[PDB]
RNA sequence: GUGAACCGGAUUGCCGUCAGGAAAUUAGGUGCGCUUAGCAGUAUUCCCCACGCUGUGGG
């Protein structure tokens, strides 16, 4: 969809001050501190005025916190439930799958104001099993209707497809 | 004039019972019977029950039975308690020695205390189809027919579908009669109708129609089948067997298939009201006439509006949802709007509990911010 | 008449009840899955709680012959109670729910008798389905079935059924739930070989806010306590405050769930209003407020359209409400709900008491 | 006339009818498995009750070994997909685990009332028939099936009720064949409610109603429709409105 | 007014006692924001009313 590209691509327009005053205000909410909430109005509010359909303030803060925290390269076809489930094969069946497995589940039952750090942690274990590449358009149109069962109902089951692999 | 009327089936559940049910489990038919319909529209009609024996059943028993099978009902059965916390009536009289006195003349002198009560409870399991559909074309003379149709637009009675707790959630007098020659092309003749849009169709349907004596003689065919639906008392009940054939009817030649009519989800409004659409900016203009270009909470002039609630987005903006404020009391009201969660009414600049927090708010702002930041956007 | 109390308590994390997995009770209200505590798990905390330690009259047990010979100093009575106990219909053994003292004296004086085993079993019988004047039975009730595959034919049952007199819902959270996991390892006090890695363990646990309803039916409890009237009330107030202090006793030894309430509705009905549907919607917590606030105020927002609603003049209701010194209030905005906000736990249950009847908590302290 | 009485209410975890192997009674409807409450159960469940005894009564309304009742109750049904539980209990000896269960649903009912019968069955009685039928409202309204309520103690109470006086006897029970997804800025009984809504909002344009919610708190329709006739804020006062629709009546 | 009409599967139940995730890691190596600008010695000051062929009064 249109005006989450151009998001994506203003979010990868970015440089060093930015993505570490993002960083600085990780866990926290926007209205307390005023400079994050200037660059976040400058980097979003003109996209709201041309687009109806672009990403809510705060899904789109997040988003932004989250790619000021792990920066991960934009290309199609690296989506989440994909790399997890990918990634699970390589670990003991016994015990660490129903480790992985448990904090991945742990998503169904969170809000979008709550899912700041079951994120960061599942970005992690991505970060320290080498991945460079995630599909950040689609975690986005995912996210803003996360309230829906058909999304988290198509989020396992590409899991699902990966893992069997 | 239309010789043959249409009766529409549809119910969250269904029963219609066989001959295979003289005790506690009562089974069910795959397909409405003939004496089920039958009964429906002595009901509709408002024939009492001692009366069908007498020149009204025979009647519409020579009339011609035809079921057209849409979407076919998922075997459920209910299991069903009598007389919990009861005492029953048992069957037996005390034996009245001579023979001659029995019947009517032993009624005569039967008590209400003459009768005995047991206290048990009685178990039964009762079948029922879920999720069925059927039509029912019954060939008759357009006269029968004219009144069949009439008598079924206002029931004297109510009416069920088999038992008395199956409610109709389609209108039975839905389809308009019509002429047709035979009962095949009359089922073609009805449409298919669909709920929503993706499901499961079955691409064929089934029918059941009586068997046609044809000329005279021609002895029943080797495929047909019998069935003892054929009433001719209620009042004590007396069924008779009658000759039943199959065919069958391939979807997309002879049916074809209706479109959704109407919308399934209900889904709450809308949301989001689009700021470049032309009614908000002469709206937004308008209201910034009305204040005469100065802020509500510090009086500077008015350059931008806030939304005091969003009952209507984009197609519809009355003028009195909308307040002038300038820069510095925007920015101070949408930073109080970040987590607060109370979607259709937003903040008050005219409410005087608000400005307290909003001067603070203000002040922060004045203290905090770095101009050169909101100039040359990174 | 009925007595009705409302409940808002709010918890830290612990596991209060598990299945047999290790996992804490969940439940499906609404669309979206919410923590649970059981209630039989709180009937049976508040009659082995402390506040009520007064009101144990009676058994639920299957171990009657450990009681019979009990009732002994020396004298062999362990195989004639056990046989006496298998011709009686008891055959493991059946739960069997009665008072303490009735059974004690009645089995000692009829067991240690030299008479028939079909008389005493009888007789054994007819003291059990007789000693029916128990606190517990007449709050819980008793349900209690002869086996009749092993029963001797001689003899007969009585009537035994006991019908309850209190009516107590799950306790359900007032918002999502959100489980949690914790992994554990123990260790060796003395270095040596050691592990490998390491066993890991798995403790789960979740924290919520409850809200709890309790239902009291003061007629059926005057009907199954004979013709005691004082003992009624005492039961009454015995329970609220027990109910309003006790814990489950849960995986308590590491998990301290030792939180109070924060705020008591009491209600006065002839019919059986529960209010559990002021949380149908979730509860998202706002940066304003927290989530007991918010929790009574959508319950007083139910209960005020409840008020407003279902509301018949020859039948009018009244209810008061107690908070810590109340700092929370029902009617946050304008309403008044209730009339008689008290910020005490013993005046309220001097107000419930007087309601009844005539009565006082220092005088009804002696049935 | 046919006065048909629409029902919405939600219930909390219990179980109130179970079949001989204790489980929550189920139907089938929508591609998928229905939460369901029997029609004999709230037969046997208003009637006897004590609420409801305030020619003779009860007899006319629903019968007794050709009595022809003038009462007819359906099946309730959820309006989400089914989801039972089952909870894990031990037992104690206060000197083995078992299993029991348990399902939360939201029912839709259905009442109608035949008043041309129930006025033969008066002896030409009228005022009674009238009285009877407000009689059964008040208790409909206010009754529950008495099944595991001692340890669930399910005591909950209606959310909206639409009367109907149409011509034929017609369920809105087809509005349900999509089951109902909860979203974040919604509810169950809204969302249910607003799918009852956009079902009579139909029909009209492929009567009247009375309509009736506690104090107003979850309005029919999403709109300013005229879909309900009048919208009132009383048990008693819909009831009058009903008695007041059948002719001059005072309750 | 229909194998139909009348029609509760109901009563009993604590999952309660046992546990350190622990030992060890520099994010360091290089960069000019640079070339420019009177709030005044003028030749029409956006609109309106009144009086004469520029002087008052209001936006
Ligand atoms: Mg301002």
């Amino acid at each position: 969809n249109r005006g989450t590209v151009d998001f994506i691509a203003s979010l990868e327009n970015l440089k060093e001050g930015d993505l570490g005053i993002l960083r600085k205000l990780r866990g926290a909410r926007l209205d307390e501190k005023l400079p994050g909430f200037d660059l976040f109005s400058a980097l979003w509010w003109p996209l709201r005025q041309k687009n109806q359909r672009a990403p809510k303030r705060e899904v789109a803060w997040l988003i932004a916190k989250l790619f000021a925290e792990f920066r991960f390269e934009q290309r199609e076809g690296a989506t989440l439930p994909i790399l997890m489930g990918g990634i699970c094969r390589k670990l003991e069946p016994k015990k660490e799958l129903p480790r992985v497995l448990a904090r991945f589940d742990q998503l169904a039952s969170l809000d979008i104001m709550q899912m700041e750090e079951p994120l960061s942690v599942i970005m992690g274990i991505l970060r320290k099993h080498q991945q460079v590449c995630l599909d950040w358009v689609g975690l986005t149109d995912v996210l803003s209707f996360w309230e829906q069962e058909p999304v988290k109902r198509e989020w396992s089951d590409s899991f699902i497809k990966a893992y069997k692999i | 004039p239309p010789n043959t009327l249409f009766l529409r089936l549809e119910g969250a559940l269904q029963s219609w019972g066989s001959n295979e049910a003289k005790f506690a489990l009562r089974r069910t038919a795959d397909a409405p019977t003939k004496s089920g319909v039958l009964g429906l529209l002595c009901a509709a009609m408002g024939i009492g029950r001692a009366e069908a024996a007498d020149s009204w059943l025979p009647k519409l028993a020579n009339l011609r039975m035809g079921v057209r099978i849409d979407r076919p009902g998922i075997r459920w059965w209910d299991f069903h308690t009598v007389g919990a916390g009861q005492r029953m009536r048992m069957a037996e009289l005390k034996a009245p020695k001579k023979p001659s006195m029995v019947g009517a003349a032993l009624a005569e002198t039967l008590t209400p205390s003459k009768v005995k009560t047991r206290a048990e409870t009685l178990l039964s399991r009762r079948e029922y189809l879920a999720d069925a559909s059927f039509l029912v074309a019954l060939q008759g003379e357009p006269e029968l027919v004219a009144k069949l149709s009439a008598a079924l637009a206002k029931p004297v009675w109510a009416i069920y579908l088999g038992r008395k707790s199956c409610p109709p959630s389609r209108p039975v007098c839905e389809h308009p009669p019509g002429f047709y020659n035979t009962l095949e092309e009359a089922l073609s003749a009805v449409p298919l109708q669909k709920r929503w849009h993706n499901e499961p169709l079955p691409q064929i349907l089934p029918c059941v129609m009586d068997w046609i004596p044809g000329y005279d003689g021609e002895h029943a065919p080797d495929d047909a089948e019998i069935h003892y639906d054929l009433p001719v008392s209620f009042q004590p009940p007396r069924h008779l067997p009658r000759f039943v054939i199959r065919r069958e009817l391939v979807v997309g030649e002879d049916v074809q298939v209706s479109r959704e009519t109407g919308t399934s989800v209900w889904r709450p409004k809308g949301t989001r009201a689009d700021y470049n659409n032309s009614e908000y900016k002469k709206v937004r203009a308008e209201r910034l006439v009305m204040d005469h270009a100065a802020c509500m909470v510090c009086k500077a002039p008015a350059t931008t509006v806030q939304h005091v609630n969003y009952r209507r987005a984009g197609g519809k903006e009355i003028p009195e949802d909308l307040r002038a404020l300038c820069r510095l009391c925007h920015d101070a009201c949408t930073m109080l709007e970040y987590g607060s969660g109370m979607t259709t009414n937003r903040i008050d600049p005219c409410d005087p509990i608000w400005r307290e927090r909003i001067l603070a708010k203000r002040k922060e702002i004045v203290e905090f911010r770095s101009r050169g930041q909101r100039f040359r956007k990174m | 008449m009925l007595i009705e109390i409302h409940m808002i308590q709010n918890h830290s994390p612990a596991n209060l009840n598990r299945d047999d997995l290790g996992a804490p009770k969940t439940c499906y209200f609404g669309g979206v899955l919410r923590s649970r505590i059981s209630s039989q798990c709180i009937k049976r905390s508040i009659r082995t709680s402390n506040d009520f330690k007064a009101l144990l009259g009676g058994v639920r047990t299957r171990r009657l012959a450990d009681l019979i010979q009990q009732e002994a100093g020396e004298t062999e009575c362990w195989k004639k109670a056990q046989e006496i106990l298998n011709k009686c219909g008891f055959k493991t053994k059946m739960l069997v729910f009665m008072s303490k003292d009735k059974i004690k004296d009645l089995a000692r004086i009829v067991l240690d008798n030299s008479l028939g085993l079909t008389e005493a079993a009888q007789q054994v019988a007819n003291v059990i389905a007789q000693a029916t004047l128990a606190p517990d039975i007449a709050l819980c009730g008793r349900m209690l079935e002869p086996n009749d595959k092993d029963k001797d034919k001689k003899v007969k049952w009585s009537n035994t059924t006991v019908e309850a007199a209190l009516q107590v819902a799950h306790a359900i959270s007032t918002h999502i739930a959100r489980p949690e996991i914790d992994y554990f390892v123990a260790a060796d006090d003395v270095p040596g070989e050691d592990a490998g890695a390491g066993h890991i363990g798995e403790s789960m646990f979740a924290s919520a806010c409850f809200y709890k309803y309790f239902s009291i039916d003061w007629e059926q409890l005057v009907k199954n306590l004979k013709g005691d009237t004082n003992l009624a009330a005492h039961t009454v107030g015995a329970f609220l405050l027990a109910a309003a202090k006790t814990n489950p006793s849960g995986k308590q030894n590491s998990f301290a769930a030792h939180n109070y309430p924060d705020g008591i509705l009491v209600e006065f009905k002839n019919s059986p209003i529960s209010y559990a549907n002021a949380f149908v919607r979730p509860v998202s917590v706002v940066k304003e407020s927290d989530l007991v606030e918010q929790s009574i105020g959508q319950l007083s927002n139910y209960v005020n359209d409840i008020r407003l609603g279902y509301y018949d003049e020859q039948s009018p209701v009244i209810g008061f409400w107690f908070s810590p010194n109340n700092r929370y209030p029902l009617g946050y905005k304008h309403s008044k709900l209730a009339s008689r906000n008290i910020g005490n736990l013993n005046e309220l249950v001097g107000a419930v008491l007087d309601y009844i009847g005539g009565f006082k908590w220092e005088e009804v302290q002696k049935s």
